[PDB]
């Protein structure tokens, strides 16, 4: 795969929804092998990386842990924007400078 | 009766709002927020009369 998990951390996902989203992203990462490349983005009127990674990184144990920590440390606030988020996703899947 | 009509209009606008937790807001709440100046103007004009 070449995943890119867009997490919608806007205002309307506070409470139980954010709990389920972070657990779901953890359990989604737990299905990626070492041949798979994944990054996690998050958008609320502005799309950003959840972690220190700026591109698609290999889904090995260390990188998966870093992404899981970043997703667990995430908070919900602000208005949604499905265009600035999918633009970020489609741009990060158009990066060919990195290993993939 | 026109003042009455704007009162029921304002009541429906108030009842049409929806609230989201952390500063999120619905795509239609912006329109409901833009419709306020007409109501405040009509009320001020009535008060002036
Ligand atoms: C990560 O966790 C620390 C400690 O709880 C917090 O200060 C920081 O704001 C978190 N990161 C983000 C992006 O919120
Ligand atoms: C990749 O490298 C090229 C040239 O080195 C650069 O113009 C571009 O901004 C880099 N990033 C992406 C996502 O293409
Ligand atoms: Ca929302």
């Amino acid at each position: 795969k070449d995943m890119l998990i867009l997490v919608d951390v806007s205002g309307s996902v506070s409470g139980l929804t954010l709990k389920l989203i972070r657990t779901s992203v953890s359990e989604m990462l737990e299905t990626l092998s070492d041949d798979d490349f994944v990054n996690v983005a998050s958008f609320n009127s502005n799309a950003q990386d959840v972690s220190c990674f700026q591109h698609l990184v290999q889904a090995n144990v260390r990188n998966k842990k870093v992404l899981k920590d970043a997703v667990n440390n995430i908070t919900a606030k602000g208005i949604t924007d499905y265009k600035k988020g999918f633009s970020f996703a489609f741009e990060q899947l158009l990066n060919y400078n990195v290993s993939r | 009766y026109m003042i009455l009509a704007t009162i029921i209009a304002n009541c429906i606008v108030l009842a049409l709002e929806q609230h989201l937790p952390d500063g999120d807001k619905t795509p239609m709440s912006e329109r409901l927020d833009d419709t306020e100046p007409y109501f405040i103007g009509i009320f001020c004009f009535e008060a002036g009369i």
